């Protein structure tokens, strides 16, 4: 980030922490009115905080802002849509997880049992090596013709 | 857009309804 | 919640097995065919050696049939099917089982619904073990120029592969196009043709092709009874067919001299989807009989027109309509999408639309 861009983030960080702890609570992302509509931020949230102690510190938030930087890469990115559904951060999308990421963005637009079922054959048709979970390598195989890593840039 | 969707001699003839 | 385990247990979750040519053939190379019900219900594969065995095996038989097939009664008659292929496995329960029943399909195996090679397969198998009591007729959709521009095809690639498509088109071109059931009915999928005067009109045919675009072959799979058959103003026998873009409408003074002409009843006949899942069509006045008769064998069509349907079984001078309604089946996404694809563009919105919104 350049030097306008890191001042930028320090001020915007301590705005959003409203107790002035020094780190970001859910609640304190909640509080964004655009934020309580969005059935991802738990799941954003949950990928910045990379030392699983439940909030956001300050270098956990730069980190996580630069993913969105004009200047990342496709892998990057699509790194990133990945770690949405890897909850458990192990490096493979399994199918529990991958139901309830879904579940979270689908709501009542599909019954559990439908939901379940696409998920089974999307797991049979793109785990390529036999062991049920999806790979980075097996998510990109499907999805990294899409392009929407080109949609996934902020301004900072 | 709040959460993802789908995307877009003569023969007598009788009935039996469905059960 | 497990991150690993699969949430909603009561869904089984499908076999990944592909079944072997032991496995689907008994010792005396006749299809196990409930071995396939059970996997095929399950959406269970089979291996490709095997499916394409199926294929080949089943054409072999259509291919050494009539264009005009001679059905005895005792016979269940069914229209359109549609890749629902839980309702054929109702359809066989209601219809009763193969084992005892004598069966004429009408056409319209494949596309709209998701399970059209299940579909093909099953019927397909069930011809090999049954040649001489389950008949199978050509509808329109038995075509390559159909099944590329609706989702057979892309069905076959995503299930088995484009080589079993091909498989399926040959055996397709092999379908016999009518039946003469009883020595009274004239059984095809879409009617009369103004090329078509006897049914020895249709013995002179040659069906081992892709249907062309116009001609009696061509109005034998695609043509329609008039919008207003039996109220006719329109005093012309056939007009264009405007809502197929090909062959005809035929108006009941057709249908009824050509039935006079040929000394038959009826023609029976699928094709248009009815909410009740058959109709019956103004009498002949020289014979009291409805001239025309329309048989739709797929429930819920499209998964959304909230029809029944039908099967015609017609014994002991009984023609006996069976309604039965939609069963269950498995959820796929349109055009067989996987979740990713799916879901992929709104991630990439959303995650872009928090960020946007926490940095303001
Ligand atoms: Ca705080
Ligand atoms: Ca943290
Ligand atoms: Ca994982
Ligand atoms: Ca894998
Ligand atoms: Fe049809
Ligand atoms: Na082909
Ligand atoms: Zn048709």
């Amino acid at each position: 980030m350049d030097a306008d861009e890191i001042k930028r983030l320090g001020k915007r960080f301590k705005k959003l922490d409203l107790d002035n702890s020094g780190s970001l609570s859910v609640e304190e992302f909640m509080s964004l009115p655009e934020l309580q509509q969005n059935p991802l931020v738990q799941r954003v949230i949950d990928i910045f905080d990379t030392d699983g102690n439940g909030e956001v510190d300050f270098k956990e938030f730069i980190e996580g802002v630069s993913q969105f930087s004009v200047k990342g890469d496709k892998e990057q990115k699509l790194r990133f849509a990945f770690r949405i559904y890897d909850m458990d951060k192990d490096g493979y999308i399994s199918n529990g997880e991958l139901f309830q990421v879904l579940k979270m963005m689908v709501g009542n637009n599909l019954k559990d049992t439908q939901l379940q079922q696409i998920v089974d054959k999307t797991i049979i048709n793109a785990d390529k090596d036999g062991d049920g979970r999806i790979s980075f390598e097996e998510f990109c195989a499907v999805v990294g013709g899409l392009d929407i890593h080109k949609k996934m840039v902020v301004d900072v | 857009n709040n959460y993802l969707t789908v995307p877009a001699d003569l023969p007598v003839i009788t009935i039996d309804p469905a059960s | 919640l497990s991150t690993t385990d699969r949430v909603v247990k009561a869904v089984p979750f499908p076999p990944s097995h592909r079944l072997t040519a032991k496995e689907v053939f008994d010792n005396d190379g006749k299809p196990r065919v409930d071995i396939l019900k059970a996997h095929l219900m399950k959406e269970g594969r089979l291996e490709e050696s095997v499916a394409l065995r199926i294929i080949t095996e089943g054409a072999s038989i259509l291919r050494q049939e009539k264009n005009l097939l001679d059905i005895d009664a005792p016979v269940t008659v069914c229209g359109d099917i549609h890749g629902q292929f839980f309702d054929l496995m109702k359809l066989f329960e209601v219809g009763g089982s193969p084992a005892n029943t004598r069966y004429l399909f009408l056409g319209d195996y494949v596309d709209r619904g998701y399970f059209s090679i299940e579909c093909v397969l099953y019927l397909w198998a069930l011809k090999i073990l049954y040649p001489k009591t389950l008949f199978l007729l050509r509808g329109n959709h038995e075509c390559r120029h159909l099944t590329e521009y609706f989702t057979f095809k892309q069905e076959c690639k995503i299930k088995y592969s484009e080589r079993v498509y091909d498989a399926c088109m040959d055996a397709f071109d092999c379908l016999p196009l009518a039946a003469l059931m009883n020595q009274q009915f004239l059984c095809v999928h879409g009617g009369l043709s103004p090329e078509i005067n006897t049914l020895d009109d249709i013995r002179k045919l040659d069906r081992f092709k892709e249907p062309p675009a116009y001609g009696p072959m061509c109005d034998i799979l695609w043509s329609d009874p008039l919008e207003d058959f039996g109220n006719e103003k329109t005093q012309e026998h056939f007009t264009h067919n405007t809502v197929r873009g090909c062959s005809y409408f035929y108006s009941y003074p057709a249908v009824c001299e050509f039935l006079q002409h040929n000394n038959l009843l009826s023609i029976l006949r699928a094709h248009e989807a009815q909410d009740a899942g058959y109709r019956m069509y103004r009498k002949s006045q020289t014979t009291g009989f409805p001239s025309l008769i329309t048989i739709f064998s797929a429930p819920n069509y499209l998964d959304v027109y909230n029809n029944k349907a039908a099967v015609l079984k017609y014994e002991n001078n009984v023609m006996n309509i069976r309604q039965f309604n939609c069963s269950p089946h498995p959820y796929w996404l349109p055009n067989f999408m996987d979740v990713f694809t799916w879901s992929l563009p709104f991630v990439g919105e959303k995650v872009t639309e928090m960020l946007v919104n926490v940095l303001n």
